[PDB]
Formats: C-alpha cells, sequence, structure tokens
C-alpha cells in the first residue's frame, strides 16, 4: 500500500492510506478542514468546488496551472500535484488577493457561495495569462454558476485585469 | 516514475508508469476501468451506483499525453486533455491554410460551449470517445471524418478509422477487452474537402435527445459533384449513428437543391423517431437533423464559390 | 451616515476568501454524525416493506429511522397536512420515508441506497389536466370580480379567448438545504444551525415532532448561500429529520443535501395553467376580461394558497380594466410540494396578463406600447380589488426607458433587420410592472430586534430577519448607524437566533428591510432617549463617554423594537380594504435576436428603469435588480423541468438543467433607480426591491415571441394579425417549432405543402 503525497497550498500531505473512492473536495472539507472551497452539485457543472493544480509537464518542461472541479478529481491521480485553494490566494486575517479584493468591492458578490470558485477560476487565467483580453475573461467562467447577481458586477470587476 | 497501488474499501486503483504496465495489467484484469479525469467514471459512481472494484489510472504514461504531428494530420494521445486538444487546434487553424483545417475547426466548434474550463482541463479525448454517449458532441465530427484510431493490446497494434462500426451497442465500441485506446489522429482537409459540426442548445436528460453532428462532403477535383459525404449524428438514437442510405444516394450527384431536397428526403426517413423515442421532442429533432443539413449545404455553396 | 451610499455587502470579502462560514462548514464535534434521507420512487403507493438488512452491513452504519422512532408527532407541515416520515402511503417521488444515519457522508449514501422498499402503486393524477378532470383540489375556488363582465363584452369590438402554461422552476440557491442538530442530554434541549429563512417554523416543527415545548429548542441562522423562496417551509423536511436523528441516538447529527435530492424533494415554483377570455375595443382599450388559474401544488398545502391570492392580486399588472373576473384553483397532484419562489405567484399571473396584452396589440394591429400605454393605470385609480394607487410612477419609468433605451429608432433597425435577414429574426419589446408589498396573510407584516450597546460603546444588533445574500444585515447595520449616529464600524450583526427574537415571519415578501428596519429603528431610538441625559450634561462628548455615564449610573443600554405594518386587512367577500402597503414598480425594455433554423436566441441588450424610492444601498438595490431580472429570464427562457409520465423529475442537476450562466446575459445590460421618488410608507423613503424586477425578465420572451412573429410572416403564411400559442419556458423547442418553415414541413422533401408559404 503506497503513499499518496501530493500538496495544498505549500504544504505537503502525506496520505499513507488513500482510499482510491475519495474526492478532492471531500478531502480538503473533510480531513484537511479546508472549507471555502464549496460543494454545489458534485457533477463538474457549478464550478462552486473549483481549485487550481499545478504540475510539472515533464513533455513541456514548464510547470503548468489549470483549473479543475475538487468534487470530481480522484486525490489518487494528484500524487506530486501541488492544489490552491481560496485559502492559499489570501485573507482577511492577512492580505486579501487582487481578485478576491475586486469581486467583494464590485458588488460581485451576495450569498458568497459561489465566490470561491470564481476567484479561482479568475486566479487561474492571471497565473497563465498575466494581460488577458476582456474575451479570455468572460471565458473564464464557463464553467461557474451564480445565482444571485445577475453576472454583469463580476465580469465588470474584473475587466479592471485585462 | 514507479507504479503506485492504493487500496479502499472496495477499489485498488493502480496507477500505471509505462504503457507496458498498463498492457500487462489490462490483460490481467480485462475488467479494470481506466481512470483518467474521471469526469465520467465519477458520475457513474456517485449516482448509478456503479461499483468498479479495479481501477488503471494510465495518465502518466507518455504515449497517451503525445502530441505528434504527420503528413496526414495531428496526433493526440488519448489520455491528452480537452484543453490541450483545443489549444494545439487553434494553433494549428491560425497557422495553416484554410483548405486544411476544415476538420480541426469542427472539432473547436464542437468544444466552444463544451463544459467549462474546468472540466475542459480534466477530461481525456479518450475518455469521451470511448464512453460512447449517445450524446457525444465529438464522436460525430471523429467519424463524419475518418478519424484514425490507434488501439493496442499486448503484442498487438491496429489503426482503424472510425466508422458507423466503432459503435455496435448502448456505450460501447468496437474494443476488444484487453485493448486499450493509445492515440487518436485527426485529418488535415484536402483540396475539395469541407466540412461542419452543429449541436442543439437543449440538453434535458442525461445522455439521450440532443441532436450534434459532423458533416464532411469530398467533391471530384474543382467539381460540385459528390465523391463522398459523410453526415453523423448524435441524440438520434442510443448511439453516434452515420446516415449512409442517404448519402450513398448522392455519390457523383451535384451539389444543387435537388440535392438539398433528396438529401432531407433521406434523413426525415431514414433518422426517423417514433413517437415514444427516449427523450421526446420528436420533431424539434427532426427539424434539426434537416436544418443543420442546410446550414452546411449552405456554408459548403459559399466555399465553392 | 451611509445611508444612500453603495457600501459592498458587510460579508463580502469574507466570502471572496471563504473565510465566510455557511453551516456545513461549521466544524463537526468529534462524535457527530450524518444523516442521509431515503425517498419515494414512486408517485402514489402503498408501503409493503422496508428491509434495512444490507444498509446495515455497511461500515458505520449506525440505525435507520421511520415513522415509529418518533418521540412526539409524525405530523407536520404549514397546514398539518404532511408526514415528517411516510408511514402507510407514498404520495410523490421525492416523498421521505425515513433517514440513514451513519458515521460519514459517504457511508450514510452508500446505506441508503440499498435499503430496500417495496411497493404497491396506486392510481397518480401528475398534469394540472389531470387534477382538473379527477377534480383533484385543495379547497374552493379564489375569486376577485369587479364591474359587469357581460356589458363589457357586449360593448366589446373584439374578444379573444385561449389557453396558457408556464412551466415551474427550481431554486438552485448554490448552497443546498442543509442543518446541524446539537441535543444537550438535559431536559429535551436542543440547538441546531439550519439554512432557512424560517427560524420560528423550524423551531416550532421540531419541537412538535419531539413533544417537547418550543421553549426548549433553540434555531441559529448566520447565513444561507441562497434561498429565493425554497427556504421559507422545505428546510424543515431536512431540519426535522436531523433532529430526530439527533434525539435518537444523543450525538450531534447533520445533513447537507445533495443537488439531486435538492431538486427531487423540496419543491419549486408552480406551474400555472390559465384559461382566459379577453374584450376589447378596435383602438386597443380593453373592456373585459376573465381569466381562471390553475397552479400545480403537489402533494401538500405548503404556501399554495396564499401564491394564489398573490397570483388573483397581479391579474391586471399594470392595466385599468373597468370589468373583471379573475379564479384560482389550487390542484393536489402526485407531486412533491411546491412553494414560494421569488415573486410568489406574481410572475405567473403577470406572465398570463401581458400574453393576452400582447395578442390585443396584435389582433387590434396597433404598435405594442400603444396598446400599454393606452391600458395603464393613472395616478389614484383603483385596482381591481379596490386599493389605490398613489406615488403610481410607471410612466415616469416608461419615458424614461423609453428615452433611455432609445426605443423608437432601435424598433427601425429592428424591422430593418427582418426586412434584410432571411434565417435570422430581432424582437423588441418593453414591458412594465407594479408588484404588492407586504404579506398577504396580514398578520406576518410583524418585526422585533434587540439592541445592546455595551461599555465600550459597541453595539449588537440582532433582527428576526435572516442574510441570504440580498444584503439585509448590511441595510440594518446602515439604519442603525443613521439612527444612533454613529460610524457603521461601531455596529455589528453576528445571526439570528430564536432565543434573540422569538415569532418571527420568514425573510420573505421583499418586506425585511422595510419592517426589521423600522424595529431596529424603534431600539435605536429608545436608546437615544436612554442616552439623552448624559448628552445634555457632556454635549461636546463622545458615544463611549456618554454610553459609559450610562452604565456608571445604572441606565440600562438594551433594548427591543418592534414593528407592525398598519392598516392591512384586504376581504375577498366585500372585495376590500387593503392587500398591500404600497406598490414597487419598474419597466424593462428587451432585444433579442433568434435563429429560425436552430432555436438559439441571443439576448443583445437590456434596459430596466426600477422605482425602489430612495433607495438605502443603491448598489445592493441594483444587484437585486440584476439578479432578480436574470431568474427571470432563466424561468421564461432557459430553466425547464422535465418529468415521467410516471410523474418522476428527470431533470436532477446542473447538466440536465440550465440556470443562466455568464454568457447568458444580455450584452448590454443597463439597470437605473428612478431619481426624485420617495416612499413615505417604508423606512427611510426606501422600497422593496427583491421580487418586484423578477417579472421583468418576461421582456424577453415577448421579444422572442415579436422575432418568432416576424419568421411567420416570412415562411409561414401571410396573417400579420396571427395569434399562435407561445407557453413558458420558450426553450429551442418551442422557439423552432413555431418557426414553420419548410423543414418543419417538410416542404423539402417536398413536400406537399405546408403552410409553409412558398
Ligand atoms: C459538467 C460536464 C459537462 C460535460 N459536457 C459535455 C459536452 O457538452 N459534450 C461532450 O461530448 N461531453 C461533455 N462532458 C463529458 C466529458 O467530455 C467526458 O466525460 C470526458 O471527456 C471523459 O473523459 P475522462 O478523462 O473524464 O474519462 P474517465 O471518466 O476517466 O473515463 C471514461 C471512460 O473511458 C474509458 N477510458 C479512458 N481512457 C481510455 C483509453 N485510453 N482506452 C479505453 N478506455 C478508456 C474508461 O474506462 C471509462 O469507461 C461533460 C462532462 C461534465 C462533467
Ligand atoms: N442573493 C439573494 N438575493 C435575494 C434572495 C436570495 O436568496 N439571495 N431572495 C430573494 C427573495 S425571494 C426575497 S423575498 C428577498 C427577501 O429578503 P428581503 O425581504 O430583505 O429582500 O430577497 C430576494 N433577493
Ligand atoms: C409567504 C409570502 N407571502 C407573500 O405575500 N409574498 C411572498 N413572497 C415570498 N414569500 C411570500
Ligand atoms: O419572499 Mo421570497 O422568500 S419567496
Ligand atoms: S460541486 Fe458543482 S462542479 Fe464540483
Ligand atoms: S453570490 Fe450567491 S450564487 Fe453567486
Ligand atoms: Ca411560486
Amino acid at each position: 500500500a503506497d503513499e499518496l503525497v501530493f500538496f495544498v497550498n505549500g504544504k505537503k500531505v502525506v496520505e499513507k492510506n488513500a482510499d482510491p473512492e475519495t474526492t478532492l473536495l471531500a478531502y480538503l472539507r473533510r480531513k484537511l478542514g479546508l472549507r471555502g472551497t464549496k460543494l454545489g452539485c458534485g457533477e463538474g457543472g457549478c464550478g462552486a468546488c473549483t481549485v487550481m493544480l499545478s504540475k510539472y509537464d515533464r513533455l513541456q518542461d514548464k510547470i503548468i496551472h489549470f483549473s479543475a472541479n475538487a468534487c470530481l478529481a480522484p486525490i489518487c491521480t494528484l500524487h506530486h500535484v501541488a492544489v490552491t485553494t481560496v485559502e492559499g490566494i489570501g485573507s482577511t486575517k492577512t492580505r486579501l488577493h487582487p481578485v478576491q479584493e475586486r469581486i467583494a468591492k464590485s458588488h460581485g458578490s451576495q450569498c458568497g457561495f459561489c465566490t470561491p470558485g470564481i476567484v479561482m477560476s479568475m486566479y487561474t487565467l492571471l497565473r497563465n495569462q498575466p494581460e488577458p483580453t476582456v474575451e479570455e475573461i468572460e471565458d473564464a467562467f464557463q464553467g461557474n454558476l451564480c445565482r444571485c447577481t445577475g453576472y454583469r458586477p463580476i465580469l465588470q470587476g474584473f475587466r479592471t485585469f485585462a | 516514475p514507479k507504479q503506485l497501488r492504493f487500496e479502499g474499501e472496495r477499489v485498488t486503483w493502480i496507477q500505471a508508469s509505462t504503457l507496458k504496465e498498463l498492457l500487462d495489467l489490462k490483460a490481467q484484469h480485462p475488467e479494470a476501468k481506466l481512470v483518467v479525469g474521471n469526469t465520467e467514471i465519477g458520475i457513474e459512481m456517485k449516482f448509478k451506483n456503479q461499483l468498479f472494484p479495479m481501477i488503471i489510472c494510465p495518465a502518466w504514461i507518455p504515449e497517451l499525453n503525445a502530441v505528434e504531428h504527420g503528413p496526414e494530420g495531428i496526433s493526440f494521445g488519448a489520455a491528452c486533455a480537452l484543453s490541450s486538444v483545443e489549444k494545439t487546434l487553434l494553433e494549428a487553424v491560425a497557422k495553416l491554410p484554410t483548405q486544411k483545417t476544415e476538420v480541426f475547426r469542427g472539432v473547436l466548434e464542437q468544444l466552444r460551449w463544451f463544459a467549462g474550463k474546468q472540466v475542459k482541463s480534466v477530461a481525456s479525448l479518450g475518455g469521451n470517445i470511448i464512453t460512447a454517449s449517445p450524446i457525444s458532441d465529438l464522436n460525430p465530427v471523429f467519424m463524419a471524418s475518418g478519424t484514425k484510431l490507434t488501439i493496442v493490446s499486448r503484442g498487438t497494434r491496429r489503426t482503424v478509422p472510425m466508422d458507423h462500426t466503432f459503435f455496435p451497442s448502448y456505450r460501447k465500441t468496437l474494443l476488444g477487452p484487453e485493448e486499450i485506446l493509445l492515440s487518436i489522429e485527426i485529418p488535415y482537409s484536402r483540396e475539395d474537402e469541407f466540412f461542419s459540426a452543429f449541436k442543439q442548445a437543449s440538453r434535458r436528460e442525461d445522455d439521450i435527445a440532443k441532436v450534434t453532428c459532423g458533416m464532411r462532403v469530398l467533391f471530384q477535383p474543382g467539381s460540385m459533384q459528390v465523391k463522398e459525404l459523410a453526415l453523423c449524428y448524435g441524440g438520434m438514437a442510443d448511439r453516434t449513428i452515420s446516415a449512409l442510405k442517404t448519402t450513398q444516394k448522392q455519390l457523383s450527384k451535384f451539389w444543387n437543391e435537388k440535392l438539398l431536397q433528396d438529401v432531407c428526403a433521406g434523413l426525415a426517413e431514414e433518422l426517423s423517431l417514433s413517437p415514444d423515442a427516449p427523450g421526446g421532442m420528436i420533431e424539434f429533432r427532426r427539424t434539426l437533423t434537416l436544418s443543420f443539413f442546410f446550414k452546411f449545404y449552405l456554408t459548403v455553396l459559399k466555399k465553392l464559390g | 451616515d451611509t445611508v444612500g451610499r453603495p457600501l459592498p455587502h458587510l460579508a463580502a470579502a469574507m466570502q471572496a476568501s471563504g473565510e465566510a462560514v455557511y453551516c456545513d462548514d461549521i466544524p463537526r464535534y468529534e462524535n457527530e454524525l450524518f444523516l442521509r434521507l431515503v425517498t419515494s420512487t414512486r408517485a402514489h403507493a402503498k408501503i409493503k416493506s422496508i428491509d434495512v438488512s444490507e444498509a446495515q452491513k455497511v461500515p458505520g452504519f449506525v440505525c435507520f429511522l421511520s415513522a415509529d422512532d418518533i418521540p412526539g408527532s409524525n405530523e407536520t407541515g404549514l397546514f398539518n397536512d404532511e408526514t415528517v416520515f411516510a408511514k402507510d402511503t407514498v404520495t410523490c417521488v421525492g416523498h421521505i420515508i425515513g433517514a440513514v444515519v451513519a458515521d460519514t457522508p459517504e457511508h450514510a449514501e452508500r446505506a441508503a441506497h440499498v435499503v430496500k422498499v417495496t411497493y404497491e402503486d396506486l392510481p397518480a393524477i401528475i398534469t394540472i389536466e389531470d387534477a382538473i378532470k379527477n377534480n383533484s383540489f385543495y379547497g374552493s375556488e379564489l375569486k376577485i370580480e369587479k364591474g359587469d363582465l357581460k356589458k363589457g363584452f357586449s360593448e366589446a369590438d373584439n374578444v379573444v379567448s385561449g389557453e396558457l402554461y408556464i412551466g415551474g422552476q427550481d431554486h438552485f440557491y448554490l448552497e443546498t438545504h442543509c442543518t446541524i442538530a446539537i441535543p444537550k442530554g438535559e431536559e429535551g434541549e436542543m440547538e441546531l444551525f439550519v439554512s432557512t429563512q424560517n427560524a420560528m417554523k423550524t423551531q416550532s416543527f421540531v419541537a412538535k415532532m419531539l413533544g417537547v415545548p418550543v421553549n426548549r429548542i433553540l434555531v441559529r441562522v448566520k447565513r444561507m448561500g441562497g434561498g429565493f423562496g425554497g427556504k421559507e417551509t422545505r428546510s424543515t423536511l431536512v431540519s426535522v429529520a436531523v433532529a430526530l436523528a439527533a434525539y435518537k441516538t444523543g450525538h450531534p447529527v447533520r445533513c447537507m443535501l445533495d443537488r439531486n435530492e435538492d431538486m427531487l424533494i423540496t419543491g419549486g415554483r408552480h406551474p400555472f395553467l390559465a384559461r382566459y377570455k379577453v374584450g376589447f375595443m378596435k383602438t386597443g382599450t380593453i373592456v373585459a376580461l376573465e381569466v381562471d388559474h390553475y397552479s400545480n401544488a403537489g402533494n401538500s398545502r405548503d404556501l399554495s394558497h396564499s401564491i394564489m391570492e398573490r397570483a388573483l392580486f397581479h391579474m391586471d399588472n399594470c392595466y385599468k380594466i373597468p370589468n373583471i373576473r379573475g379564479t384560482g384553483r389550487l390542484c393536489k397532484t402526485n407531486l412533491s410540494s411546491n412553494t414560494a419562489f421569488r415573486g410568489f405567484g406574481g410572475p405567473q399571473a403577470l406572465f398570463i396578463a401581458e400574453n393576452w396584452m400582447s395578442e390585443v396589440a396584435v389582433t387590434c394591429g396597433l404598435p405594442a406600447e400603444e396598446v400599454r400605454w393606452k391600458n395603464m393605470y393613472k395616478e389614484g385609480d383603483l385596482t381591481h380589488f379596490n386599493q389605490r394607487l398613489e406615488g403610481f410612477s410607471v410612466p415616469r419609468c416608461w419615458d424614461e426607458c423609453l428615452k433611455s433605451s432609445q426605443y423608437y429608432a432601435r424598433k427601425s433597425e429592428v424591422d430593418k433587420f427582418n426586412k434584410e435577414n432571411c434565417w435570422k429574426k430581432r424582437g423588441l419589446c418593453i414591458i412594465p410592472t407594479k408588484f404588492g408589498i407586504s404579506f398577504t396573510v396580514p398578520f406576518l407584516n410583524q418585526a422585533g430586534a434587540l439592541i445592546h450597546v455595551y461599555t465600550d460603546g459597541s453595539v449588537l444588533v440582532s433582527h428576526g430577519g435572516t442574510e441570504m445574500g440580498q444584503g439585509l444585515h448590511t441595510k440594518m447595520v446602515q439604519v442603525a448607524s443613521k439612527a444612533l449616529k454613529i460610524p457603521i464600524s461601531k455596529i455589528y450583526i453576528s445571526e439570528t437566533s430564536t432565543n434573540t427574537v422569538p415569532n418571527s415571519s420568514p425573510t420573505a415578501a421583499s418586506v425585511s428591510t422595510d419592517i426589521y428596519g423600522q424595529a431596529v429603528y424603534e431600539a435605536c431610538q429608545t436608546i437615544l432617549k436612554r442616552l439623552e441625559p448624559f448628552k445634555k450634561k457632556n454635549p461636546d462628548g463622545s458615544w463611549e463617554d456618554w454610553v459609559m455615564a450610562a452604565y456608571q449610573d445604572r441606565v440600562s443600554l438594551s433594548t427591543t423594537g418592534f414593528y407592525r405594518t398598519p392598516n392591512l386587512g384586504y376581504s375577498f367577500e366585500t372585495n376590500s380594504g387593503n392587500a398591500f402597503h404600497y406598490f414597487t414598480y419598474g419597466v424593462a425594455c428587451s432585444e433579442v435576436e433568434i435563429d429560425c433554423l436552430t432555436g438559439d436566441h441571443k439576448n443583445l441588450r437590456t434596459d430596466i428603469v426600477m422605482d425602489v424610492g430612495s433607495s438605502l444601498n443603491p448598489a445592493i438595490d441594483i444587484g437585486q435588480v440584476e439578479g432578480a431580472f436574470v431568474q427571470g429570464l432563466g424561468l421564461f427562457t432557459l430553466e425547464e423541468l422535465h418529468y415521467s409520465p410516471e410523474g418522476s423529475l428527470h431533470t436532477r442537476g446542473p447538466s440536465t438543467y440550465k440556470i443562466p450562466a455568464f454568457g447568458s446575459i444580455p450584452t448590454e445590460f443597463r439597470v437605473s433607480l428612478l431619481r426624485d421618488c420617495p416612499n413615505k410608507k417604508a423606512i427611510y423613503a426606501s422600497k422593496a426591491v427583491g421580487e418586484p424586477p423578477l417579472f421583468l425578465g418576461a421582456s424577453v420572451f415577448f421579444a422572442i415571441k415579436d422575432a418568432i412573429r416576424a419568421a411567420r410572416a416570412q415562411h409561414t403564411n401571410n396573417n400579420t394579425k396571427e395569434l399562435f400559442r407561445l407557453d413558458s419556458p420558450a426553450t429551442p423547442e418551442k422557439i423552432r417549432n413555431a418557426c414553420v418553415d419548410k423543414f418543419t414541413t417538410l416542404c423539402v422533401t417536398g413536400a406537399p405543402g405546408n403552410c409553409k408559404p412558398w
């Protein structure tokens, strides 16, 4: 029985008895106590559980950064992968990330349940493209639902990054 | 990388480091589920209560992750993410001349309002194809284009073009039990070859009744006379199907209003839905199979002149 | 004083960082267990056996709960017509039968699917048409009826009659239903943390099920990740079962519903069938009107009767109808009980209104703005239920919207586009709304607050309203700060709890800001009176000085407030007395482009002018206009719930059920709050804003209809006075099938015809 080793916000995780059936969302919320990442559907559709994943791409040099749905990612696929959650990019206790700060001051968050995933979708874009186009910004959120805002204020807060 | 083995309450997961390992694992355990993105297996397990007691994850294997340019097209390993396929084809499309990228731009059109960045960054090419959902948006494009599939078991290797026979039954492919999908070559389009792909806005049932297609015509050189014609559809049966009776009739006919009429006659009849057909929208679905061909018909006349 | 200022939501930054705690983000006790509901897979059946042998061997497996485990009462629901757990018969597909308790949520799910229920089917009634035909209704016919109906119809140049269906809607709050129940071990005591808009009825129904006094049961609500009406009552289906688990095990128990359970079980917006008949002049002035409404209620009364009163109160939209009869029936069906959803019967009856209004205009061959404007109430008019319209501001909204949206110029560009385009069409439509402000059951227009000032001068405000994303707590803090004359930074609200404010009404009916703002304001005023001697003694001193002087002089710095909406009491017999305290008004103009070959459309541009009085927070208020409009656009165009013939929901997730997405919204999206329009009837000259702008989403629907009319002029026939039925939601299926042409047809084929034209 081999050890599964990954990172969550820069911190090594050694899981000595990984269960194949454990999703990453379950593991963050209930083993690691990191509950900013939300459950909205458990099926890939809403984005509430959006995280960033990083890994060394052996075929391209490059560490690559991309977004995933924590609700569908088996932790057993994540050996030597680095996970970044909403609590890994900033906090009110320390310093907010610009993504977090903008969505909040722009009236992009009402109930707030979708806000962590939208933040991590936006954060991922910017890790790949620090000067996105307005187009790239809108397409960043294809996988993220919000029931509250009607979307205008979110996209508007974020065009400041373009 | 060494092979890892995780063992749970009900499931054993082997993470294969090497192609050779996989083909041996799958020969010992032909039942074993390949998992790459889990964007399908996770849903089957959680919502359909499928237990698969053996999982191989072949995601580490280079070969399954290779992107190879070639004289006939661009090959992607089966474990490659749709985001990568998407990115590479966009570069192919910006770089190559319109007449070579007809099929590519069909893939991109299906990839456009497909899921979201999260799904595409993890969903594998090979997982879509072998999943064989009746409503797969890619498999109609792959079938209509004869996209070549390299299939390996331990000892054997073969490359087949995707055609109607690659999908015999519901949720089933024409890979033998010890076999895996290794790579997929999506072809350049030739001169006098035009391609379109379309999809239904609405989906409403879990794996049925969303109309989606790929449409390919090859003319005799410089001409408007049909040499080959493929029209393949998802969301009209329990699998991806080709309108084969209808398009056979048009070989050596010309691209005119009469062809338009005859293809609609053929499609209306050959893809006809019983009133009790799974998913309903019996009439909407029929209108779309014709309306999609008419958009293709008109696009192809624009390309001809 | 931050009143009138665009202050970000108080929790926004913590919501951004994932530090805001929702109910499942609360830490587990070391012993805390997990509940999973067991639910009917049949519409109507007898339960023959339950068998828990396989769930029993499922690792950490604790127990299965059923009707027999309940210490007090199995009778529940707003009208005492539901079971906590079904005993002898099941009456809908998500009907809760029992519950598995286990040590992890994973183990509780595993055990729940392997519980074997054996059934014997019974005749089921699913559609409104099944219920109409079996005479399967709850209660008697509600009715409103003014003027002379045959006399209006006799004087009528034109009479049009018809039928319309409007589909239901899932709330799709991003956070599903969730309760944590902690049993204390002493005297029946229990402490619950729930995602609910109704802490009072949670507290009551838990107490009733347990057979314990209400004073034993504490309910706490920090926030919800959305409610939209669906956590007004049906939250208790989870809350009550989790409490029994807690009772029975002695351990803390929690449940968060998965999306697919949430949509099956917890109910949605009411589908409506209407049969209508209008009588009108050649000018398009309406003279008679009769509408029979049928709601699909589902398997329990819930808020069904009250949704129908609000329906009937809105069947006029903004239109003076001198002779007018509206009726309503609630159909009793073997579907999950339907409930409150932002709008509460108003969107449905207003959509019926706007549909016949659209038919009148087409029948008369007149421009639709003019027929609507012509028929609009003026200041001071009475409505069909006899309440007068003071500060009736829809004409300013109309004017300003007509002008700001450049409607008349865009009208020509839409015509031009349709003369030049064959297989794509555009539509443009300006639509009004008025929505009546107050709960329809008068006794709910009551609000309490408790305010404490601590000896450092810091203020803790508690009120009976809950936060679900709508900025209530932000607005209450803005008010307290204005009323007390201290910085917002000195004021905090923590949560809502039945031990700080008892007997509260649901945070519903858009009135929370009005009524809790009024209660909070009165607490502040009593605190200011108690402080005034010390202010008098030390006028150039500080709040902190005075608060300490009042403490050291043994003056209390804790006080209740309360508020009662005055002059309410509409009677159905007699048909008189005020139903509402006032009305919120707005106007939306929307343009679309349809693809006549596919059914797709783009929302091209929308302009909205809303009257919200003097806004407390114009950022929160424009955000309410925006989200409300987009849930309306979802209702009328995207969101479609679909069932099997045998009553089972097919659409149980985001992959089969389509709420608006980032790319769904109008490319050009403008909301304006009407200027210089203070409301004397509510707190600081403000108006309710929550549910009112949702119906304005219909402006996209009537824009799509107009774009279908244009497609049908092109390819289907030549009569420009044609009336074709378009039900809601206008999906791609409905949009495409209405665009009758050579494909629909097949006249290409050919053919023969047709209608199809050639
Ligand atoms: C929210 C959401 C929306 C989606 N929308 C769309 C859509 O609009 N259109 C569309 O087409 N799809 C859509 N999908 C489906 C998605 O594209 C597929 O689920 C995905 O590509 C499957 O890839 P995977 O790597 O996740 O496969 P997995 O779930 O890991 O595996 C799926 C199947 O493929 C098999 N498999 C994988 N690799 C191989 C191999 N090399 N050889 C043999 N078998 C193999 C496995 O054994 C298994 O049966 C959506 C999915 C989600 C979650
Ligand atoms: N973000 C958000 N806004 C929302 C809701 C919600 O759940 N989330 N509910 C709406 C509904 S249905 C109503 S009645 C009001 C209720 O609160 P209020 O009375 O303070 O507006 O908020 C509206 N706006
Ligand atoms: C309970 C209730 N009564 C009303 O009159 N209007 C409402 N809107 C939302 N909920 C309600
Ligand atoms: O008044 Mo909103 O809760 S239906
Ligand atoms: S929880 Fe909805 S996408 Fe993961
Ligand atoms: S803010 Fe509530 S879902 Fe986005
Ligand atoms: Ca309703």
